[PDB]
C-alpha cells in the first residue's frame, strides 16, 4: 500500500536503540533493506529527518559485506555489490558508491558507483567526487 | 517516508 508515493522501505536488524529526540537513528547487525523488491545486506543503516521540515529526509546504508539484489525490468534476478548505498524522497532510484559491481549475462557495470533507472536504460559510469 | 523496522532479533516490528 502507497499513496501516489514512494514504497515503504522495510528494515530487519539484530540490536539498536532510538532516538531521544525521535529524529535520527541508526539499525545495525547483519541488516537487510527491502524495497520494491531490491534487496540490500548490510551491517550499519541510517535513517535521518527534520520533524518534517520541507518534507525531506534520507536513507543511508553500508555492509561487511554489502550485497545489492534487483530484479531486471527484463525478467531477470541480479546481485552486486559497493561500500555504501543513499537514497531521497525526490530522485526515482537508488545510489550506490565506492567499489561498486552489478552484473548479469546481458550487462557488467563495475567501479566507482551504481545507479539503476527501474523505467529506462541510463546504467552508466559516473565516476565519483567523494566515497559516500 | 513511510519506513518499517523489524528486529531479525526477536521477529517483532515497528513503523517509522
Amino acid at each position: 500500500v502507497t499513496g501516489d508515493t514512494d514504497q515503504p522501505i522495510h528494515i530487519e536488524s539484530d540490536q539498536q536503540s532510538l532516538d531521544m529526540q525521535g529524529n535520527v537513528v541508526t539499525f545495525t547487525g547483519n541488516v537487510i533493506v527491502t524495497l520494491g523488491t531490491i534487496k540490500i545486506n548490510a551491517d550499519k543503516v541510517v535513517v535521518t529527518r527534520p520533524g518534517g521540515e520541507q518534507g525531506k529526509e534520507v536513507i543511508d546504508g553500508y555492509g561487511k559485506p554489502a550485497t545489492f539484489y534487483q530484479m531486471q525490468d527484463n525478467g531477470k534476478p541480479v546481485e552486486g555489490h559497493a561500500s555504501q548505498m543513499h537514497y531521497e524522497l525526490a530522485k526515482d532510484f537508488v545510489v550506490l558508491t565506492g567499489n561498486a559491481y552489478l552484473q548479469q549475462v546481458d550487462s557488467n557495470i563495475k567501479g566507482d558507483k551504481i545507479t539503476y533507472l527501474v523505467k529506462e536504460q541510463k546504467m552508466q559510469a559516473f565516476s565519483d567526487k567523494g566515497k559516500r | 517516508v513511510p519506513i518499517i523496522y523489524v528486529n531479525r532479533a526477536t521477529x517483532k516490528c515497528a513503523a517509522y
